[PDB]
């Protein structure tokens, strides 16, 4: 389909026993990281429980230790029930809006308003449309519709006859009509009428007739974020800015009104509030102004849980000239609990490579998996994982059905790991342009 | 002087000719109004003379 194979495609969940929060040694595509997966499952529990507002969790650990994987596992194990916003900290440096406004919109995106509504929908195969069009139009007309179980005829009001002519509704068309709006969606063409569709090309699909009653109440559970309500109220087609962007800085008094109205809908029981998650990937790309805003945004009642990942050690905080752990100011780190991801053992690398060799269509011979595991220890999990794809392409060039050691060796030879790449750089320092701008082009 | 009868201009509600429950549907074939698919099944299975009796109970006739 349109989803290709990607680095996280094998993550199907968090891999944790829902009855106990005990992490299984591997399941759902996660291997090891058990203590970190247990902690993320405790966070996941209190996300679903909703009662706790504006807690922040940092996932801290060396690169490739599964920090994004655990974040993706939580997203896959929340699903559609809960809003889940992913933010790269690079994204808030907008030219359209100040970074605290961009960071406000991200918090607003992570609270859902859940609204349950009904409508009568009429659905069936058109047996006939008669419209007289009697000079003017839409004067009178009759609609006959059937399911497999019923047939009925309807006199149409003139603004429904406009809708029918607008949708060029024809005998044999399978339609749904939302009655209160009066919009007509043509779900398809009935197969029994196929010969009447003389203009439709042979690529055309056909359907069986709808089943049961022509009319029923269908109930829709909408979830709309606070950000969407904010943007809708900004201007006469405010929602249109939810797509193009081109929201300005939305005025604070609009948000304050909406917070009051959503509290009214909750107290009236018309709507429910569904707190989600905001995940801030590589949070150390934020600067000191951002962290000062976050500190108090977290104290709002309508704050999501915020989950964060950092590769950084004791490192320079952006927008200042001093250093702190994770690159995050201590006053912000006081508001945050930290989950640590550790490096992998060789057998866990073997399992992750095996999983990645299942997610791509690759057969690894047992010695090729052993060699990739050895390369994984020596050159890192990500590099060996990229040798899987490379080896399959080399094997296919030699038309082999399984990837052999010869293919992994060609991969290791053709594509350098980060350390050999650095060693190549440290040898070529006269040919590579230095930090001084100096370079020699002679042989 | 027997000129005391009065017509009505308001749109009338639709009731099932069999069960008298409200009727969303008018059957194009037999022209009985009916409540649901269960009653449509009966209506199409009726003895041939019976359909005209359900019409006639509300003063309607097919011809
Ligand atoms: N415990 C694990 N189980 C399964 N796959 C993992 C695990 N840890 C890392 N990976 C995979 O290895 C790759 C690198 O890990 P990643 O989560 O990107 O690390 P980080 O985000 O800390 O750099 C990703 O494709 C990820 O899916």
């Amino acid at each position: 389909g349109l989803n290709l194979i990607a680095a996280h495609s094998h993550i199907r969940g968090l891999g944790v026993d829902a009855d106990t929060l005990e992490p299984r040694p591997s399941s759902q595509g996660l291997v090891g990281q058990e203590k970190a997966r247990k902690a993320a499952a405790v966070v996941l529990e209190m996300i679903k429980q909703g009662k706790i507002a504006g807690r922040a969790v940092l996932i801290a650990g060396p690169p490739s230790t599964g920090k994004t994987a655990i974040a993706m596992g939580m997203a896959q194990s929340l699903g559609q029930d809960v809003p889940f916003t992913t933010l790269a900290a690079s994204e808030i440096f907008s030219l359209e809006m100040s970074k605290t406004e961009a960071l406000t919109q991200a918090f607003r995106k992570s609270i859902g308003v859940r609204i349950k509504e009904e409508s009568e929908i009429m659905e069936g195969e058109v047996v006939e449309i008669q419209i007289d069009r009697s000079t003017g139009g839409a004067k009178q007309g009759k609609l006959t519709i059937k399911t497999t179980d019923m047939e009925a005829i309807y006199d149409m009001g003139s603004k429904m006859i406009d809708a029918m002519t607008k949708e060029r509704v024809m005998a044999g068309d399978i339609i749904s009509i939302d009655k209160s709006s009066g919009k007509i969606t043509k779900l398809g063409r009935s197969y029994a009428r196929s010969r009447d569709y003389d203009a439709m090309g042979v690529d055309t699909k056909f359907l069986q007739c709808p089943e049961g009653e022509l009319q029923k109440r269908k109930e829709v559970v909408h979830t709309v974020s606070l950000h969407e309500i904010d943007v809708i109220n900004s201007r006469t087609q405010g929602f249109l800015a939810l797509f193009s962007g081109d929201t300005g800085e939305i005025r604070s008094e609009i948000r304050d009104q909406i917070n009051t109205k959503v509290a009214e809908w909750k107290e009236e029981g018309k709507a429910e509030i569904v707190p989600g998650v905001l995940f801030i990937d590589e949070v150390h790309m934020l600067d000191i102004e951002c962290f000062s805003y976050i500190n108090r945004a977290l104290e709002s009642d309508l704050a999501p849980i915020v989950i964060m990942a950092s590769n950084r050690g004791v490192s320079r905080i952006r927008g200042t000239d001093y250093k702190s752990p994770h690159g995050l100011p201590l006053d912000f780190l006081d508001r945050v609990v930290i989950i640590n991801t550790h490096p992998y053992t060789p057998d866990e690398l073997r399992q992750i490579l095996s999983i990645r060799a299942q997610e791509e269509e690759v057969d690894l011979t047992p010695d090729a998996l052993a060699l990739l595991t050895k390369i994984g220890q020596e050159a890192g999990l990500r590099y060996a994982s990229n040798l899987i794809t490379t080896s399959q392409l080399i094997a296919a060039k030699r038309r082999a059905k399984q990837v052999g050691v010869e293919d992994v060796q060609r991969s290791f030879k053709l594509f350098y790991d980060p350390a050999r790449s650095v060693r190549f750089v440290q040898e070529s320092e006269k040919r590579l342009i230095g930090n001084d701008g100096v370079v020699d082009f002679s042989y | 002087t027997n000129i005391e009868s009065a017509p009505s201009l308001a749109p009338m509600k639709h009731y099932c000719d069999v069960t008298g429950l409200p009727a969303p549907y008018l059957d194009p074939k037999t022209r009985l109004r009916y409540h649901n698919k269960e009653i449509f099944a009966m209506i199409r299975n009726l003895p041939q003379g019976m359909g005209e009796q359900f019409l006639e109970a509300r003063g309607a006739h097919t011809v």
